[PDB]
């Protein structure tokens, strides 16, 4: 499931801003 | 009238914009209590203002680190905008100052914690719960965009819950006053409009795209474009495909199709009738816009009050000295701060 793939991903914690 | 309210808000903003408040407090007027969050060039701490006993959230930026990250102009943007602005659903800047080493921005403390923490724990919000928050964002962008400000970092991590269960948008480190278009590559991968990843000049439409990402994430429990690495997220964002959960309502899907529209001539918020296309969409039919602004609507979630200075709705972070050099750093770079 999509939920399961999200929870298993590396990006369920706080996400940092990017910059050039 | 909305037009009438905006007109007078812009009058209020302009005076402060053109003559910014500066040096309105000092570090030792505050008791430092605890770190509420961390970032690249700075942190945010719960502090107590001794003279009044008020609790605040103080953003601390190391000037040397701001400089290394090429965020001087952006930091000056943040402070100059936040001191000028005034709106219920934004963390109000109460004081700012600087010393030899750091910059400081003192804002109201929202003890409910980040939407992020609650969204992750609970899994997802119901549509009414999501719509309540979304409306507060719709209004905040309406206010900001009318002042020619783009926000450029919408995400749950930046939406604090107050004691009444209402939202305060915080962190304006990428907010900018631009008439016309701008080009900076900034924001958070999951929330970036296609324009941005494709290095086009872009405008405030990117904030409405970001609203579509947030509404989706709130209602789904996960974002519309995710992968383990940012490049994979960007490939999905520019693909022109989006998949909704079966539990999403017809109205929801259609709002999100018009928000998460790659085509700018068709993206809601960026059309001839602007924000009303969003405000008059069926998904918002139940929304009393004025009662939300007035905080008359009952919050679907009211955070646990355990007193003033309670931080139990925030995570724990490693505490780190506030060291103040005997020598002034980066005086010129931050002279107007
Ligand atoms: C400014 C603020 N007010 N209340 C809470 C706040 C924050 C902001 C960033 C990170 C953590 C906590």
């Amino acid at each position: 499931t999509t939920y399961a793939d999200f929870i298993a991903s590396g990006r369920t914690g706080r996400r940092n801003a990017i910059h050039d | 009238s909305v037009k009438e309210f905006l007109a007078k808000a812009k009058e209020d903003f302009l005076k402060k914009w053109e003559n910014p408040a500066q040096n309105t407090a000092h570090l030792d007027q505050f008791e430092r209590i605890k770190t509420l969050g961390t970032g690249s060039f700075g942190r945010v701490m719960l502090v107590k203002h001794m003279e009044t006993g008020n609790h605040y959230a103080m953003k601390i930026l190391d000037k040397q680190k701001v400089v290394k990250l090429k965020q001087i102009e952006h930091t000056l943007n943040e402070k100059r905008i936040l001191q000028a602005v005034n709106f219920p659903f934004l963390t109000k800047l109460e004081f700012s100052f600087k010393d030899n080493s750091n910059l400081y921005m003192v804002m109201e403390y929202a003890p409910g914690g980040e939407m992020f923490s609650h969204l992750r724990r609970i899994g997802r919000f119901s549509e009414p719960h999501a719509r309540f928050y979304a409306a507060q964002i719709v209004l905040t962008f309406e206010y900001l965009h009318s002042l020619d400000l783009i926000y450029r970092d919408l995400k749950p991590e930046n939406l604090m819950i107050d004691q009444q269960g209402y939202i305060k948008v915080t962190d304006f480190g990428f907010a900018k006053r631009v008439k016309g278009r701008t080009w900076t590559l900034c924001g958070t991968p999951e929330y970036l409009a296609p324009e941005i990843i494709l290095s086009k000049g872009y405008n405030k439409a990117v904030d409405w795209w970001a609203l579509g990402v947030l509404i989706y994430e709130m209602a789904a429990g996960y974002p519309p474009f995710f992968a383990d690495q940012p490049i994979q997220i960007y490939e999905k964002i520019v693909s022109g495909k989006v998949r909704f959960p079966s539990h999403f309502s017809s109205d929801l899907k259609d709002l999100l199709r018009n928000l998460l529209q790659v085509d700018l001539t068709k993206r809601f918020g960026n059309l001839k009738n602007g924000v009303n296309d969003i405000k008059n969409h069926k998904w918002f039919a139940t929304t009393d816009w004025i009662a939300i602004y007035q905080r008359k609507v009952e919050a679907p979630f009211i955070p646990k009050f355990k007193g003033p200075g309670d931080t139990s709705n925030f995570d724990d972070y490693e505490e780190e000295e506030i060291r103040v050099s005997i020598n002034e750093k980066c005086g010129k770079e931050f002279s107007e701060f």
